């Protein structure tokens, strides 16, 4: 039966792992961000003595790098940072193409479109904003926006239509359609602020979570509240699987991998159980991302490590 | 704060027997706003200016716009 083994663990950071992402073009790369103010591009050897080595280290920020995302070609890479700026990397030696100037506060969330021509940003400005790849502002959203910090935005894969998700700490999830830039809907739910949201690879769903730590499911186009599940104390990051209908929820002491059909927990990932006391005996898990193979998944922790796992039958 | 939030004056006044010294020291009150003249923070104990809001009535629903 499909179950999990502890694969290995990476090392090479002085700051807490904030995000991880992986391009399906090169699954032999993997990319990471951290509060050591650098994004590290790795070189994955599949030896079990290690599991990878840092290839290069991209440098140049004056505050944390919150979120990071790959290009659809894997030849570019983009970052959002708490210095209020973004950078557009050339992931071959270094040498930033462009830095995006204009925010008054942190840039928390960021995402990179499928056509590689639209780039969004969530900010503690309380503004979602759109960005040309030339590094200028196609649009700015300041009407019908969140009344609190913007937690996470997403581009939605679709048949062709433009839809983007937005969720803030005002305990609401707003869906936006481009070329009118209007509220498609407002979804109400979750007591306490929202941390994260993520969209299905098919794109008709929004799995949302927050302080509540409950996983509520919404319909993108039907606009209906499907159901709610108790996901534990707090869920900081979510990521669907590419080759299954699972959903992997990142809670503090454990990662909870959920089968969706039927609705049940498959397993709970436990890491090293080393004796420590008392407030967070293991480090909290904060980010996670699947590989495109779907065999292996990765995790971000606050001990500066990325723990690897692998599915075993 | 002594440079901002107080003004001080000295004036000598004569009489038929010697001199008398007058001194007046007065403390400026503005902290909410305006002119703006003296700066908005409080001088001696620098206070934390604290607004308040706190409500929730949320329940799950979908409301289409």
């Amino acid at each position: 039966t499909e179950q999990m083994t502890l694969r290995g663990t990476l090392k090479g950071h002085n700051g807490w792992v904030t995000q991880i992402a992986t391009t399906p073009q090169f699954p032999d790369m993997i990319l990471s961000a951290s509060r050591d103010k650098t994004i590290i591009m790795w070189k994955l050897t599949r030896d079990e003595t290690n599991y990878g080595i840092p290839q290069r280290a991209l440098r140049g920020h004056s505050h944390f790098v919150s979120d990071v995302v790959i290009s659809s070609d894997g030849q570019f890479a983009l970052s959002g940072s708490w210095d209020g700026t973004l950078r557009l990397w050339d992931l071959t030696t270094g040498t930033t193409t462009r830095r995006f100037v204009g925010h008054t506060k942190d840039v928390l969330s960021v995402a990179f479109s499928s056509d590689n021509r639209q780039i969004v940003s969530g900010s503690r400005d309380k503004t979602i904003k759109l960005w040309n790849t030339l590094g200028v502002c196609k649009y700015t959203v300041q009407d019908e926006s969140h009344s609190e910090w913007v937690s996470c935005v997403r581009f939605s894969p679709n048949s062709s239509n433009p839809i983007i998700v937005s969720c803030g700490w005002d305990k609401l999830v707003k869906v936006w359609n481009l070329a009118n830039c209007k509220l498609k809907t407002n979804h109400i739910g979750h007591t306490g602020y929202l941390n994260t949201v993520t969209v299905s690879p098919d794109g008709s769903l929004c799995a949302s979570g927050g302080k509540d730590g409950q996983a509520m499911l919404w319909d993108l186009n039907e606009g209906k509240h499907l159901y709610t599940l108790d996901g534990g104390d707090i869920i900081n990051a979510l990521c669907f699987s590419p080759n299954r209908y699972w959903l992997c929820a990142a809670t503090g002491p454990s990662i909870k991998i959920w089968d969706l059909e039927g609705k049940i927990i498959v397993d709970e990932l436990k890491q090293e159980v080393i004796s420590t006391s008392s407030k967070a005996e293991p480090p909290q898990c904060t980010s996670l991302a699947w590989s495109a193979d779907g065999q292996t998944l990765f995790a971000g922790y606050t001990d500066n490590l990325v723990r690897v796992w692998q599915v075993t039958i | 704060p002594v440079n901002y939030y107080v003004d001080t004056a000295v004036r000598h006044v004569l009489l038929r027997q010697g001199v008398l010294g007058i001194k007046v020291k007065i403390m400026l009150p503005w902290d909410p706003s305006g002119k703006i003249g003296p700066k908005k923070p409080l001088p001696d104990h620098v206070s934390i200016v604290e607004p308040k809001d706190e409500i929730l009535p949320t329940t799950p629903i979908s409301e289409q716009k």
